[PDB]
């Protein structure tokens, strides 16, 4: 049982530069023979997830040699020397020392590094009771979040379903708030 | 200047056709019953594999009995059938040989008594009468149906391996032109043995007759020139067995190199097929034994096709004679062989070694397969499959080097007493006296055959002796020993089929090998036929022939069925050696006493162990008869004579 | 080539049943173990167990002992997943993945199935209710709430206005699903445009054109 540790949940990287994943295993993960059984996958959206790395080092057959692992009892990692287009998805990990339970690691998403920015938080009154908050463009509460935008690499809603005064804080990493009254 | 094939079975009848038609059906159904039982083994082998994987797998055989039961009935079946097909086969083609073969004899004596005096060609005669009717008889008998049979499995184990596991089958094709041929010559070798030994004292046997047909000799003082004219022959009748010891010997040992080197590669590929999930470990199993025995039988069959030709070469002289028209129309014994010492050393511990190889054989076989029937590494399998593949390849190369390392010794010491007893003997016998001579139990023919015979037998109950004991124990004795240390139930079970294991290997040797009044008779009228057609005689002598074949006839007849049965009981007793043994395997392996690999060893090293066993007893030769003729050597080799002449 | 090809995406009722496959093809079918892997959204792979495509002797996880069956079809080489009374936390992406049985966890999982995506709710269809959203650079967006199933394929004047436009994902709010749109257009378009949302599953088109307060 034992339980697999992804350190960075997300990873902002630059094309043609070095990525690094970590794995941490909550055990041990060499075996009495010798071998450690750590395993790298790629898992693309719609897509099945494509075995990169095995047993800490082994490249697969025909993952090119960008792809790298190095490790050992309970810290692993996974490297990408030149971070391409056909690079950006989700890679886990995944032990095969003890089992029966096979356990996997919580996954790492590849994000696009580009310069930092602000959103463009607005607000909505309702037009049933519905304000709305629209934080565009950024790097009874309901949220949702769009994906990087392919062109500029960017994020960018909440939904709140009395009192006249009705604001929405906007608490990014780079506060922002916007106020409206009926 | 042969017959033509249809014309070889004119007496043949109604009846007979139909005992051929229906003896090469069965002849064809029993050889296609060892692929398909390398099928049900290779299925069975799988079953033992998967439930194996997944206890190791799953270890921090609930079916396995159960999915055994089905696997031992078709086991059992086809033992059932592989017998009746079997019975069949033997009782039929030998029931319409000895039929026609009967028919051919009294037509021969018939027309021999009908020839004119003019005709009347010698001796000649006589010996075509005996001989050239059993040349006929080996060639139309169980020869055709071991041919249909070697071709059924032949073509069934190809078949099965193309279904199975076409990469690995054409793998086993590619070497199984050697194959054939290393079976060809080993029963070519086989089955002209007897004959060359023969012919290597052909030359020594006429100074022998010539010497010995005597007062000339003794009067004229030439008893030391015809020793050194006996000696001279001797000199080259042993040169001659020692080459034929160095050449049988070097084909056979070259013959079980090329089985083991063929188990080394085919062994390797499917290790490889298997490691890239590509076949299974049962499918290779059954893949690399059915077109490795067919490849084995189909050049096993290649004495049937000279022993066909010879039949009608003799047959030819036969249909002549009998359609002519006339005109006219009316430690005592080991000390004799006390000097090769330094051979028999090198021969007994040679037979210890090759021996041995058959339990060395089954450990590595079972360890082999044992690691595909656990989960481990892919590249400590591969290293093991790797180290288990050469272990193969040693095997075969110490099998040949032994091999012939101990029959070249054994022939050798055998050839060296074979010259001096005979050296001896003839030198005793030229001192001996006119007294001695004039003894009608000291016949020309009967001093003959004691050189001929008793001095080339005295060699059985030594050497022969030794060498199969020395290799039937290290061999089936180190086989009981493992097994009992590894599986001690399912060794105590196989000890009980262990004797009936062993008869049929020796039965299916004799079988493939194909192991008076009347004469007299015949010989009688062919001497005196001028008084006998003074007397016209012929329809009562044909009579007396007719009625001294009788006899002979029906015993014939009986040891059709008696042969057939044992042979079929012997042949599917292997069959129900499978059932019994994985049976009780399935059960010990369930109940976690014994593992599939110690099942396999334990298999290997009894039951194969004891068919070997069988294989090199048939060719022990009969010692209480060796150790008569030794007496009789001994005894005119002391012999003084009264009257010396020396 | 090995190929683990998986059914399509299936929505069903609470507490019913449902059966989804993964075909091989490309390799020895009898010679590989099919596991079975779960993921629910934001949240990391959960081994749910194995059946062996040799005989079909199976493995599960202790959790989901019971309420989940494996199957396999020889002959057509597929692997089966069956459901036994659904539920909510039963909807994720379901992976079919294969291992050596030559080589049991000693091996990764070398080829998975591309997934298969089920929904289980007990809700029944509903038709999307469109809601404008105006101000008090102009920013303005029509946001569909309370429909049911996926999807709704929203879009801007029919397709004439796809730049600077932001869909949001949908989001379930109680067995109903919700989803937004923002559009960002210089101060002289506006309001000097349309939103059209179509539904159909429940087959429904609703164009709404943005109004200033
Ligand atoms: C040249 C090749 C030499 C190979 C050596 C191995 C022996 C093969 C012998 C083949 C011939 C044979 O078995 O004899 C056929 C023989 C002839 O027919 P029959 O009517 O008896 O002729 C005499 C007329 N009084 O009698 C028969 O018809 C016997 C029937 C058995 C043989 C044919 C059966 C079919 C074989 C293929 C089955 C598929
Ligand atoms: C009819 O021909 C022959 C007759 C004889 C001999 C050789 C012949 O032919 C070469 C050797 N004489 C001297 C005694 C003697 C010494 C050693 C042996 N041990 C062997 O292993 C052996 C040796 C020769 C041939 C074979 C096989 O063919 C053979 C075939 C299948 C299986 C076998 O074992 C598993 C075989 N084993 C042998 C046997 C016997 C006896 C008479
Ligand atoms: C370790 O694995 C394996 C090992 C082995 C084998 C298979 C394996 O794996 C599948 C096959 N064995 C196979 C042995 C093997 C070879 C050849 C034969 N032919 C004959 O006897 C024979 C055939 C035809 C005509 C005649 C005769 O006219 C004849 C006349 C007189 C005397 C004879 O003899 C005593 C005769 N004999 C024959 C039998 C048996 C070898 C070891
Ligand atoms: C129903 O079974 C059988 C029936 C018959 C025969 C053999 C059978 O069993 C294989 C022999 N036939 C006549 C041709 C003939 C002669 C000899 C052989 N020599 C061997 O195969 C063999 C030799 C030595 C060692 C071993 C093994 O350590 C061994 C271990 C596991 C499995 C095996 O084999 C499936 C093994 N084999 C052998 C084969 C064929 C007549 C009927
Ligand atoms: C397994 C099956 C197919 C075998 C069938 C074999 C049959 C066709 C054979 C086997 C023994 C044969 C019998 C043997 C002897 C005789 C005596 C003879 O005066 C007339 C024919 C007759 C009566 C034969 C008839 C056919 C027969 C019964
Ligand atoms: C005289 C008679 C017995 C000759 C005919 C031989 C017959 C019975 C043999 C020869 C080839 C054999 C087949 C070879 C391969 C396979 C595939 C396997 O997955 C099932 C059995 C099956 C389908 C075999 C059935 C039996 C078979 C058809
Ligand atoms: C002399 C013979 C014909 C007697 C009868 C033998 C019968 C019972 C045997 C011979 C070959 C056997 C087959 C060999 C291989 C297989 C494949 C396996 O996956 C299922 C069983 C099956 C299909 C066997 C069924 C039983 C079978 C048909
Ligand atoms: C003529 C003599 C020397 C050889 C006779 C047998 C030949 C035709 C056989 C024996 C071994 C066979 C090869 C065995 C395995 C493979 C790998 C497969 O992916 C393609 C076919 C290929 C490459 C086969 C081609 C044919 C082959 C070379
Ligand atoms: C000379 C006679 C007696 C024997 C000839 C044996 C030949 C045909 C055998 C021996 C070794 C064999 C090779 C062994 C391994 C491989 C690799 C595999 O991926 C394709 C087949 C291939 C390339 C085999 C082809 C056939 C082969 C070359
Ligand atoms: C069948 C007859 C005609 C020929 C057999 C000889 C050839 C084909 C076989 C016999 C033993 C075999 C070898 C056994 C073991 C090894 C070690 C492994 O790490 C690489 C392959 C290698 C080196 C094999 C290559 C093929 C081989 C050399
Ligand atoms: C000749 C008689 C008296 C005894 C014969 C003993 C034989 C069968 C025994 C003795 C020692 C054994 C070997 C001991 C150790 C190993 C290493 C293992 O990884 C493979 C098997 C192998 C190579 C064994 C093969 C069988 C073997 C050679
Ligand atoms: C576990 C141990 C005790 C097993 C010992 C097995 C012994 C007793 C067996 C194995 C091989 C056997 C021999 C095999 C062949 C022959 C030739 C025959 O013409 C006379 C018996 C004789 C000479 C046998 C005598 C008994 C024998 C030597
Ligand atoms: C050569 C023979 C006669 C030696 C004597 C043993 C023979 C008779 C065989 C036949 C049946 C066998 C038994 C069959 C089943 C079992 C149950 C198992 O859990 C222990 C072994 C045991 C008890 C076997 C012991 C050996 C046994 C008794
Ligand atoms: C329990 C142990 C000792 C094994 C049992 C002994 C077995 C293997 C022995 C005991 C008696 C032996 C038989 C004795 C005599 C002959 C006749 C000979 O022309 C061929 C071998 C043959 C047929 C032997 C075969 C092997 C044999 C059956
Ligand atoms: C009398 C002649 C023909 C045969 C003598 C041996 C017979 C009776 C023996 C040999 C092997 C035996 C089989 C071995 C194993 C099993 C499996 C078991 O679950 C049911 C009985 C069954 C199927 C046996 C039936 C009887 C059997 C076929
Ligand atoms: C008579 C001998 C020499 C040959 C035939 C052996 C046969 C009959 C033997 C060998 C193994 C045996 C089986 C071994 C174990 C069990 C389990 C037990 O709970 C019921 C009987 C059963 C299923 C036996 C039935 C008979 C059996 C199949």
């Amino acid at each position: 049982q034992v339980v697999m540790t992804q350190s960075p949940l997300s990873l902002p990287v630059s094309l043609g530069d070095q990525a690094s994943i970590s794995c941490r295993s909550s055990q041990s993960l060499l075996h009495s023979n010798g071998n450690t059984y750590l395993h790298w996958y790629l898992q693309k959206p719609g897509q099945s997830p494509k075995l990169l790395i095995y047993k800490v080092s082994n490249r697969f057959s025909g993952v090119p040699d960008r792809f790298s692992g190095s490790g050992s009892g309970t810290d692993f990692t996974l490297k990408i020397s030149r971070v391409e287009a056909e690079d950006l998805g989700v890679y886990f990990c995944s032990q095969s020392t003890h089992i029966p339970p096979w356990t996997f690691g919580g996954g790492t998403k590849l994000d696009i590094k580009r310069a930092d920015a602000a959103p463009t938080v607005s607000i909505f009154p309702p037009s049933g009771l519905s304000v709305v908050c629209f934080l565009n463009n950024f790097y009874g509460v309901l949220n949702s979040w769009t994906d990087q935008d392919s062109k500029d690499s960017t994020y960018s809603s909440s939904t709140l379903t009395r009192h006249n005064s009705y604001t929405c804080e906007a608490t990014h990493k780079t506060p922002i708030v916007k106020s409206f009254n009926r | 200047p042969t017959v033509s094939v249809f014309s070889m079975f004119r007496y043949s009848n109604w009846l007979d056709k139909l005992y051929m038609v229906v003896g090469t059906l069965a002849a064809i159904i029993h050889g296609a019953g060892l692929p398909l039982m390398m099928l049900v083994f290779g299925e069975m082998t799988d079953i033992f594999a998967n439930a194996g994987n997944l206890e190791d797998l799953m270890s921090n055989f609930m079916n396995l009995e159960e999915d055994m039961t089905r696997y031992a009935y078709y086991y059992s079946g086809i033992g059932a059938g592989v017998l009746v097909a079997a019975y069949i086969q033997v009782s039929f083609w030998c029931l319409a040989a000895g039929r026609q073969i009967h028919k051919i004899r009294k037509q021969f004596f018939h027309a021999i008594m009908r020839q004119e005096i003019g005709w009347f060609h010698d001796g000649e005669l006589n010996t075509r009468l005996t001989d050239d009717v059993s040349k006929i008889n080996e060639g139309i008998g169980d020869k055709i149906g071991m041919f249909f049979q070697s071709m059924a499995t032949f073509f069934t184990g190809f078949i099965v391996g193309f279904t199975r596991g076409w990469k690995l089958t054409l793998v086993i094709l590619a070497i199984s032109p050697v194959l054939g041929l290393s079976a060809a010559v080993w029963a070519k070798i086989l089955s002209s043995f007897t004959d060359k030994e023969l012919l290597a004292y052909a030359k020594a046997g006429a100074v022998a007759e010539e010497v010995l047909a005597i007062r000339t000799v003794i009067a004229f003082g030439g008893q030391k020139k015809e020793l050194e004219r006996y000696n001279k022959n001797l000199e080259e009748a042993k040169r001659i067995g020692i080459k034929k010891a160095i050449t049988a010997n070097i084909s056979i040992g070259a013959a079980f190199l090329l089985i083991y080197a063929s188990y080394a590669l085919a062994f390797w590929y499917g290790t490889t097929l298997v490691l890239s999930g590509e076949y299974s470990i049962g499918q290779v199993l059954t893949v690399f034994f059915s077109v490795l025995i067919g490849a084995f039988s189909v050049g096993q069959a290649s004495p049937s096709i000279e022993a066909f030709a010879n039949a009608r070469g003799a047959a030819y002289e036969i249909f002549k004679i009998i359609d002519n028209k006339p005109s006219i129309d009316s430690w005592r014994i080991m000390k004799l062989n006390l000097t090769e010492w330094p051979y028999f050393v090198v021969g007994v511990f040679c037979a210890i070694i090759n021996g041995g190889l058959q339990p060395a054989f089954a450990i590595i076989f079972s360890k082999i397969i044992g690691v595909f029937t656990r989960i481990d590494d892919p590249e400590t399998k591969r290293q093991n499959s790797n180290l288990f593949s050469l272990l193969f390849l040693a095997l075969g190369i110490i099998s040949f080097i032994t091999f012939f390392l101990q029959g070249f010794t054994f022939g050798k010491a055998g050839e060296i007493l074979t010259k001096r007893l005979r050296y001896m003997v003839f030198r005793s016998m030229l001192r001996q006296d006119v007294s001695w001579f004039d003894d009608p139990k000291n016949t020309t023919g009967a001093l003959t055959t004691r050189l001929a015979n008793d001095a080339a037998q005295v060699k059985g109950a030594i050497g022969s002796r030794l060498a199969v004991i020395t290799q039937n124990i290290a061999n089936l004795g180190t086989g009981i020993i493992i097994s009992f240390i590894y599986g001690w139930q399912l060794t105590l079970l196989l000890l009980a089929i262990v004797p009936i294991i062993a008869i049929a290997g020796v039965v299916e040797m004799k079988m493939l090998s194909g192991q008076e009044g009347s004469g007299k008779i015949a010989t009688e009228a062919i001497e005196n036929f001028r008084t006998v057609v003074s007397l016209t005689q012929e329809q009562k002598f044909e009579h007396m022939y007719a009625q001294s074949l009788q006899v002979p006839y029906r015993n014939s007849l009986r040891k059709a069925h008696i042969f057939g049965i044992t042979f079929s009981f012997t042949q599917a007793m292997m069959y129900f050696s499978y059932a019994g043994c994985f049976r009780f395997g399935a059960y010990l392996v369930a109940h976690k006493l014994m593992s599939f690999e110690d099942v396999l060893l334990v298999f290997s090293a009894v039951v194969f162990g004891a068919m070997a066993v069988g294989q090199v007893s048939s060719f022990a030769p009969d010692y209480a008869k060796a150790k008569i003729s030794a007496a009789h050597i001994i005894m005119i080799i002391e012999k003084t004579p009264l009257i010396d002449s020396y | 080539e090995v190929q683990l090809q998986e059914s399509g995406p299936e929505l069903v009722k609470t507490g019913a049943s449902v059966k989804i496959s993964c075909k091989a093809s490309g390799y020895s079918f009898s010679n590989y173990y099919i596991h079975w892997v779960k993921q629910s959204h934001g949240k990391s792979l959960e081994w749910i167990g194995f059946i062996s495509c040799y005989n079909g002797a199976t493995f599960y996880n202790q959790k989901f002992k019971g309420k989940a069956t494996f199957t396999v079809d020889n002959s057509s080489s597929t692997a089966y997943m069956k459901f036994n009374s659904l539920t909510f936390e039963d909807s994720a992406v379901y992976y079919c993945a294969r291992l050596p049985i030559q080589f049991g966890n000693f091996y990764p999982m070398d080829y998975w199935g591309q997934g298969t995506t089920v929904t289980v709710s007990s809700a029944k269809t509903t038709a999307p209710s469109v809601y404008p959203l105006a101000p008090v650079s102009v920013t303005l967006g029509c946001l569909v709430k309370g429909y049911f199933p996926e999807p709704v394929t929203l879009t801007w004047n029919s397709g004439s206005l796809s730049s600077g436009v932001h869909t949001f994902p949908a989001v379930l709010q109680s067995d109903l699903y919700t989803l937004s749109s923002s559009v960002t257009v210089t101060s002289s378009t506006w309001p000097s445009i349309t939103c059209n949302v179509a539904h159909p599953a429940s087959s429904t088109k609703v164009d709404k054109k943005i109004e200033p307060r």
